[PDB]
């Protein structure tokens, strides 16, 4: 249940030779899901244009500030193909 | 004084900060005055 309206950029730099920082909602005002649900494999697949070839805004190593309806934590993108998987940080 | 730095391409600019300060001059008033009585006009060879 990824919602593009709840994803936002944090890092202001356009330098694509370094990693980006994202922030995702998920509280009662956002997608209203737990951190464990959001951190599940392939949850952010709908964000990528074509996840099979790894084409999309997310890149390996980006930091996502996940804000679930129970808690919040930093996460780091590990792979973008064939699924978008994240690990805690 | 300003300063020039480097940055990565497409990165946001990070200015080097320029300091400012102020200087204050205090104004004073001075007077130089004299009197010349009219009875001395006809008694002096100079113009008082």
């Amino acid at each position: 249940a990824f919602g593009i309206n709840y994803m936002g950029r944090v890092s202001t730099s356009a330098n694509n030779d370094t990693q980006k920082v994202w922030i995702y909602n998920g509280t009662a005002t956002g997608s209203n899901e737990t951190v464990a649900t959001i951190a599940a494999s392939g949850y952010f697949n709908a964000f990528m244009v074509n996840v099979a070839l790894g084409k999309g805004p997310l890149g390996v190593g980006d930091l996502i500030i996940i804000n679930g309806n129970d808690a919040s934590a930093f996460y780091t993108v590990q792979t973008i193909t064939p699924n978008v998987t994240v690990s805690v940080f | 004084e300003g300063m020039a730095n480097q940055k990565a391409p497409q990165d946001d600019i990070t200015p080097m900060n320029v300091s400012n300060r102020d200087a204050e001059a205090v104004i004073e008033d001075w007077y130089a005055s004299e009197y010349a009585d009219r009875s001395f006009q006809n008694k002096l060879a100079v113009n008082a």
